[PDB]
């Protein structure tokens, strides 16, 4: 009856940069394990502890450490973030007296940029649906469209009435790269919200597509003419 | 009450990387397997050691034993990073497993588990559990432990059912050498005592099976109370060594002898007397610069 | 370390000059089981020692036999030396076929 | 290495059945369990089986096991679309927290939706209402209406992605196309019957 929490959702790293994951349980485990998972490879142990300070290498050690300070946290480290490194780690833990439960975190998504100069927000754009469809379909289809963000560690969202909606939403699971060429490639993302013509034909009722982009903060600095690319929420207004 | 079945393992752990296991089985005081850490078979020792059990069944079992060995390894390992400043190596474990049978299809198993030479573990029923004199820190990994249902079920088939019937196959298979008689030989020798004017008189006995043995050294029909028996001794052979002493007072010798019993000699107790035709030639033949 | 080796060391058979016969060399009640076993044979090494899987009794005492054939003469001395990690020293208990 | 999973990726008609294989070496095999992991997130247990013949069932999820044969397999019965996720098979070598869990690569399970009234057609859309960006793109096609990668580096489109309208069971395929509008999804086989 509770929460196994990873914090940093998304992180943003730099070559040969010391990175720090945290991890926290208020399952009452004495067990937590820290795993590495790559694509096409299967989640790979590298660090776990059965308490405070016990801290213990998997297959996977080397270039991290870890450290247990109490039974509720268990953090990583990263050593030596590699240079063009796209990570994901996964945090879990046990009950020492039952093997069968384990509960894991929702992950850390690491992305290693070359500069912090190529670190860009998105700008976000809400289409009003076609007259074509509304009288055709009898529907009507919003879309709205992220460009220009780096890296991918962006969540889009959609509502109406100021609550938010799922039914007839639909986001892309993968974002293009603008300039393919380029390892720090700028990404672009769509979505569309599907209603129905009456529902849309209506102006008292409000659409927002809102898109929540992790970037920086303030102990992370940077010294540019440009606007710092913070952690912040862009949105489109339609009605 | 007749025999004792022993499993014996030795796990040594000196540090993180390194161990080793190696076990011996014993049936009353003759061993009929043996397995060392580079085995990575079970070897017999006995032409009857795998009993009545058919090659599959056998097969199984040490397959099972195999897989228990290495899991065995690092369950430890893991118990000392889990007991940190608690336990550390080196570590010496010692395990006791078998049955003890009885005539009338009778039987009891036992295994236990000694931790740095001391008796701390056994498995008791369905779980393990800590026995008095036991380290209080044990109740964790023994609850760790006991959440295994599956260690815990093989454990129980093994103890109440595969000891007893394994057992009573190599009862059956080994009749003519666990029934073996072999006839003890003795001679008789001296030192000085640390008393003066004293001697310690030896009567060795050598080369007896089984074990049951009587020695005492006589004059007439009086035994002699100040007969120190020693202790049971092993030959290479399976047989058994023992030697009786007595101290005399230099020229207490004449008069005495040295008796032995045993089931070997059918009613006829070998009696050897100090003085004796046979004691001198052997003890010529004995003579050297000390 | 903890428990130091017991040695005891005796013949097969009624020793007899020139005439061959197997000594034994009882080790026990050492702990831990690590354990290094020689028989001499004027203070040189015998090629050809025979070892006793390790075992332990009832009570967790380890022990182990070695032996090697040889031949008991007047001149010739027989003895067991054992390195232990609870002896500074390695201890030599020579054959007194008297005692 | 020691848990192998397949097929790599798996595609179901939406209501259908799916079959999932797992098959694994490591001993001691005491235990074997299954997670889902969505896209972005972390693994959520399906079921745990125990016993060298075992059955298990979680809603619309169901497993076997055979020990002897070291496989299991999860059904899930029903697929709906939210099942597209990763599916991920995982051995414990122990019954204590002793042990170690070995973890499979997974399969990939992709859940194409049932359109029975298909409508293809493409419309323009443009922004609100300051600047008049243009971004069309044609919906409403069928499951073989796949839409093939841009092969342009200058005009950019997203594959398709399908929106269920869960009050009228409606669902339909759409994709997007920006940088002109008749010209966008040249490349991709177009349904002969499309509307303008
Ligand atoms: C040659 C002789 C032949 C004669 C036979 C006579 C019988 C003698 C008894 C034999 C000795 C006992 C051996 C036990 C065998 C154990 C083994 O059969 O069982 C299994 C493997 O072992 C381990 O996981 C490691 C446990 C490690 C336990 C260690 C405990 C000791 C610790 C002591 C504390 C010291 C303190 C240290 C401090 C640092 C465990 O399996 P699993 O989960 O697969 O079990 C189940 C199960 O098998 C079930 O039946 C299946 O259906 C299921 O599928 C399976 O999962
Ligand atoms: C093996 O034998 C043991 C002991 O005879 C059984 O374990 C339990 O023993 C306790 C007392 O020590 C009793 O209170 C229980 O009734 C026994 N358990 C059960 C489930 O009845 C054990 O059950 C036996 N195991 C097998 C597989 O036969
Ligand atoms: C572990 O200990 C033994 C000493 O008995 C030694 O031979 C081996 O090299 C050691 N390994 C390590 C980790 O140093
Ligand atoms: C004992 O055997 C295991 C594998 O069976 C091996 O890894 C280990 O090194 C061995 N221990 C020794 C040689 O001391
Ligand atoms: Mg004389």
């Amino acid at each position: 009856g509770g929460i196994i929490t990873q914090t940093p959702k998304f992180l943003i790293g730099q070559e040969g940069q010391k990175l720090t994951l945290k991890c926290q349980q208020n399952f009452n485990h004495d067990t937590m394990y820290w795993y590495r998972q790559d694509s096409g490879k299967g989640l790979r142990l590298i660090y776990y502890s059965y308490g405070a300070g016990s801290t213990e290498k998997g297959d996977l050690s080397e270039g991290y450490d870890a450290s247990r300070e109490k039974k509720s946290s268990f953090s990583l480290t990263v050593t030596s973030a590699q240079k063009n490194e796209m990570a994901v780690f996964l945090c879990a833990s046990g009950s020492l007296l039952d093997v069968r439960e384990v509960f894991f975190g929702k992950g850390t998504r690491l992305t290693v940029v070359e500069a912090l100069k190529n670190v860009f927000p998105p700008e976000v754009a809400v289409f009003e649906p076609s007259e074509a469809e509304i009288s055709h379909t009898q529907k009507a289809t919003l879309v709205c469209l992220a460009t220009g963000f780096y890296p991918d560690h962006v969540e889009l969202s959609w509502w109406v009435n100021g609550k938010e909606v799922h039914s007839g939403v639909c986001t892309d699971p993968q974002p293009l790269k603008e300039q393919p060429a380029l390892n720090d490639s700028r990404y672009a993302l769509s979505s569309r919200l599907r209603v129905s013509a009456t529902f849309w034909q209506n102006p008292r009722n409000h659409f927002r597509c809102q898109v929540q982009f992790y970037g920086l903060s303030e102990n992370d600095e940077w010294t540019q003419d440009r606007a710092k690319p913070v952690t912040q929420i862009v949105s489109a207004e339609a009605w | 009450k007749n025999y004792t079945f022993r499993c014996l393992q030795m796990s040594s752990f000196a540090n993180r990387s390194w161990s080793r296991t190696d076990s011996v089985v014993w049936l009353g005081d003759l061993q009929t397997h043996r397995w060392s850490n580079d085995s990575a078979t079970i070897s017999f020792t006995k032409p009857w050691s795998q009993g009545k059990l058919s090659n599959q069944q056998w097969e199984k079992l040490q397959h099972m034993f195999q897989v228990y060995r290495v899991s065995f390894t690092r369950d430890i390992q893991e118990l000392v990073k889990m007991m940190s400043p608690k336990e550390d190596y080196p570590i010496e474990i010692q395990l006791s497993a078998g049955c003890e049978m009885y005539p009338g299809n009778a039987s009891e198993s036992f295994l236990h588990v000694a931790f740095q030479g001391k008796y701390v573990v056994r498995f008791w029923g369905t779980s393990w559990q800590t026995v008095p004199g036991a380290p209080s820190w044990l109740d964790l990994p023994i609850k760790v432990l006991n959440a295994d249902q599956g260690t815990s079920a093989t454990v129980q088939m093994l103890l109440n059912d595969t000891c007893p019937l394994f057992v009573r196959g190599l009862l059956e298979a080994g009749k003519s050498d666990l029934e073996k008689q072999e006839k003890p030989v003795a001679w008789l020798s001296s030192v000085p005592s640390s008393a003066h004017g004293h001697r310690q008189l030896v009567c060795h006995v050598s080369g007896f099976y089984p074990k049951p043995v009587w020695v005492m050294w006589m004059r007439g029909d009086q035994e002699q109370q100040g007969t120190h028996r020693g202790d049971f001794l092993p030959n290479a052979d399976e047989t058994w060594y023992l030697q009786a002493t007595l101290d005399v007072e230099a020229g207490e010798e004449a008069g005495l002898a040295c008796r032995v019993k045993h089931s070997s000699l059918g009613g006829q107790d070998i009696i050897l007397y100090w003085g004796s035709l046979h004691h001198i030639l052997d003890a010529q033949k004995m003579v050297w610069n000390h | 370390i903890q428990k130091t080796p017991q040695i005891q060391v005796y013949s097969r058979h009624p020793p007899e000059n020139g005439k061959p016969n197997i000594l034994n060399c009882y080790v026990t009640q050492f702990h831990p089981p690590h354990i290094e076993i020689q028989m001499l044979k004027n203070g040189k090494k015998i090629p050809k020692v025979e070892m006793s899987d390790m075992s332990f009794s009832k009570d967790w005492s380890f022990y182990i036999l070695a032996h090697t054939e040889f031949t008991p003469t007047e001149t010739d001395t027989y003895a067991c030396r054992v390195k232990h990690a609870s002896m500074a020293e390695p201890k030599t208990v020579y054959w007194d076929r008297d005692m | 290495t020691q848990v192998e999973q397949s097929p790599q990726s798996l595609v179901v008609r939406q209501g259908e059945n799916s079959v999932l294989q797992c098959n694994y070496s490591v001993t001691p095999d005491n235990h074997l369990r299954w997670f889902k992991q969505d896209t972005g997130k972390g693994l959520v247990s399906l079921t745990v089986l125990v016993d060298q013949k075992d059955k298990t069932s979680n809603g619309r999820y169901s497993a076997t096991l055979d020990k002897d044969a070291k496989h299991s397999t999860l059904h899930i019965t029903a697929t709906l679309l939210d099942d597209t996720a990763t599916y991920i098979c995982v051995v414990g070598d122990r019954g204590s927290a002793l042990g170690r869990l070995h973890f499979g690569a997974g399969t990939q399970l992709i859940v194409i939706p049932d359109i029975q009234n298909p409508d293809p057609a493409v419309y323009q859309l443009r922004d609100s209402k300051s600047s008049d960006k243009s971004v069309c793109l044609f919906t409403d096609f069928d499951s073989q209406t796949n839409v093939s990668q841009s092969k342009d580096s200058d005009v950019y489109i997203t594959d398709k992605c399908v929106l269920d309208m869960r009050s009228m069971d409606f669902k339909s395929n759409s994709a997007v196309a920006w940088s002109a509008c008749a010209n966008a999804f040249n490349n991709s086989i177009i349904p002969e019957d499309t509307f303008f």
